[PDB]
């Protein structure tokens, strides 16, 4: 039991790579308001 | 809100962020306005949805 914690204080990739999915779509989620899809801008205004 | 050219809506707070001085308004990642510089007293402020 004293071996696990110095393996771990110095290995969750699997818990880190969900995490970086998610964020990764809701960033391209949002990069996407600035396309124009073929449109003379991005903006509404 | 319109800043020069800048047109948007929000809150509008004092900010404690430092420009350099040539940079008008300040960007997030994800690439949204959320800082300007007032032209007249030449302060930075925060716009929060
Ligand atoms: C734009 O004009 C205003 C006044 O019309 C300037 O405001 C002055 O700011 C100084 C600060 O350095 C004060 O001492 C003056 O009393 C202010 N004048 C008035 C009438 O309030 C403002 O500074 C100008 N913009 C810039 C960038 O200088």
């Amino acid at each position: 039991i004293g071996k696990i914690q110095d393996s771990l204080s110095s290995a969750l990739g699997k818990l880190q790579d969900v995490v970086n999915h998610n964020a990764q779509a809701l960033n391209t989620l949002v990069k996407q308001l600035s396309s124009k899809f073929g449109a003379i801008s991005s903006v509404l205004n | 809100f319109n800043f020069n050219g800048l047109t948007g809506t929000g809150v509008l707070t004092e900010s404690n962020k430092k420009f350099l001085p040539f940079q008008q308004f300040g960007r997030d990642i994800a690439d949204t306005t959320d800082a300007v510089r007032d032209p007249q007293t030449l302060e930075i402020l925060d716009i929060t949805p």
